């Protein structure tokens, strides 16, 4: 196309560590691979063009090689400042094509899910009908099997998650959940879990609110 | 020495995009314009792009419903995209490259949503605990806010103030809906007292209603 398949997804390291990124691309390209960094908000920024050159005011320990196919992207010492979204890009043909990305973690290594277990109010029954949170602040990594469960099922209807970028200053997660329920739905099950399946510890971290205690 | 877009953004099925493409510190007669777009979750895709002579070459995928032209003497540069759809959804960006060298100049952006849904503000549903057992001397208290369209929100805690442990989540489509929430983590003893008040900001919309916490007396 040329199809540009981009390796891998995410790399996760501390400051100072040596890390390649891997482009392979469907066809030759020739020597026509860019690699690009991305900070959300800002726009892209060339980092390296014709799998090696270094464009404009780039430090030498973002460096690149390859040819035809298969290019590879180094940065022998990462910091604060590398702690973005990178991707190739091929300009050998049209239509032009991009890596699917590869995002930069940083490693905190583990932390304790602080899990705040919800209810809803009368407050929110206004329209009649309602839905019950649950919070879970700074924890690591993401490899979190959460789940809204009654007296121990899989009945996921309703249930509609969120996550948050790894907040710099930090460096750690957050989730958020809001399960859904009607009217009359709000009455059958005597108690809900806000579950997590952390390794900080292996017997479930189970955190739940009852309609009684 | 850099390019600037247009809007508007939000537009409904079958209905035509028309960005342009204002540009300063080089001739459109020495360089192409590219186009390109950020689908959500997506890698970028190039859609096509005018080169200095005017010759035009569109991503064959594209190319039913695709149309780029251009005035090098008034510096700009127009696009258009002639019956949208639903997964048309990205920040579309106008780029050029050196000389020489690959894409390095880039628009500022161009939000765009496809979708028919009238602009519904939304409903601030404040969240407190449930009681049971108040050890640890920090409990993280709720803001929710359902039902908005389109986006985007500014969910402050305390009139745009407090934010040591603010966090705001990215939102989540409910059939021509969004609902987002919030959380802030505040000790224990000065709220009880000394409780925040939650408040939020919609632009296209104009609502700003707070709302103060009071639990429930288990």
């Amino acid at each position: 196309n040329i199809v540009m398949t981009q390796t891998p997804k995410f790399l996760l390291v501390s400051i100072g560590d040596s890390i390649t990124i891997t482009c392979k691309a469907s066809q030759s390209v020739t020597n026509d691979a860019a690699w690009y960094q991305k900070k959300p908000g800002q726009s892209p920024q060339l980092l390296i063009y014709q799998a090696s050159t270094r464009y404009t005011g780039v430090p030498d320990r973002f460096s690149g090689s390859g040819y035809g196919t298969d290019f590879t992207f180094t940065i022998s010492a990462v910091q604060a400042e590398d702690l973005a979204v990178y991707f190739c890009h091929q300009d050998y043909s049209s239509p032009l094509t991009f890596g699917a990305g590869t995002k930069l973690e940083l490693k905190r290594a583990d932390a304790a899910p602080t899990v705040s277990i919800f209810p809803p109010s009368s407050e929110q029954l206004t329209s009649g009908g309602a839905s019950v949170v649950c919070f879970l602040n700074n924890f690591y990594p993401k490899d979190i099997n959460v789940k809204w469960k009654i007296d121990g099922s899989e009945r996921q209807n309703g249930v509609l998650n969120s996550w948050t970028d790894q907040d710099s200053k930090d460096s750690t997660y957050s989730m958020s959940s809001t399960l859904t329920l009607t009217k009359d739905e709000y009455e059958r099950h005597n108690s809900y879990t806000c579950e997590a399946t952390h390794k900080t510890s292996t017997s479930p971290i189970v955190k739940s609110f009852n309609r009684n205690e | 020495v850099q390019l600037k877009q247009s809007g508007p953004g939000l537009l409904q099925p079958s209905q035509r995009l028309s960005i342009t493409c204002t540009v300063s510190g080089f001739s459109l007669g020495r360089y192409g314009v590219h186009w390109i777009r950020q689908s959500p979750g997506k890698g970028l895709e190039w859609l096509g792009v005018i080169w200095r002579g005017g010759t035009t070459d569109y991503n064959a995928v594209f190319m039913s419903r695709l149309s780029i032209n251009k005035d090098d003497s008034k510096s700009q540069v127009f696009f258009t995209m002639n019956s949208l759809r639903p997964d048309d959804t990205a920040i579309y960006y106008c780029a050029r490259q050196g000389s020489n060298f690959p894409l390095a100049y880039w628009g500022q952006g161009t939000l765009v949503t496809v979708s028919a849904a009238k602009t519904t503000p939304p409903s601030v549903y404040p969240l407190a605990p449930g009681s049971a057992a108040q050890t640890n001397s920090m409990v993280t208290l709720g803001c929710l806010v359902k039902g908005y369209f389109p986006e985007p929100v500014t969910v402050t805690w305390n009139s745009g103030s407090l934010s040591s442990g603010v966090h705001t989540f990215p939102a989540v489509l409910q059939s021509d809906l969004y609902t987002l929430s919030s959380s802030v983590t505040v000790p224990s003893s000065t709220w009880p007292s000394q409780t925040v008040t939650c408040n939020v900001a919609h632009p296209a919309s104009s609502t700003k209603v707070d709302k103060k916490i009071v639990p429930r007396d288990c």
